[PDB]
């Protein structure tokens, strides 16, 4: 039972920022862990980049 | 901003290490000179 609690908020949490993460990461693909640069992403509201 | 990015820190590194080599070449000369003047 613990292990299917555990598994099932594991999949859970995965599925609620899976492709958002796949897609942050492939747009930020040359500085992941660079020593110069900190990548603050936010999965953050509709068009009002500006 | 994911190719250029990459490559442009790795040429970043690249000179770093050209630096490390100027400095062993430092170290080098430092050596013929030691072994020269001992001479």
């Amino acid at each position: 039972t613990r292990q299917k609690q555990e598994l099932e908020e594991e999949l859970a949490l995965a599925q609620a920022y899976l492709e958002p993460l796949e897609r942050l990461a492939a747009l930020a693909h040359g500085l992941d862990k660079s020593p110069f640069l900190r990548v603050i992403p936010f999965l953050l509201t509709e068009k009002e980049l500006p | 901003l994911i190719k250029s990015l990459a490559e442009k820190e790795k040429q970043l590194l690249e000179r770093l290490e050209a630096a490390k080599k100027e400095a062993e070449e430092r170290v080098k000369r430092a050596e013929a000179e030691a072994k020269a003047l001992l001479e």
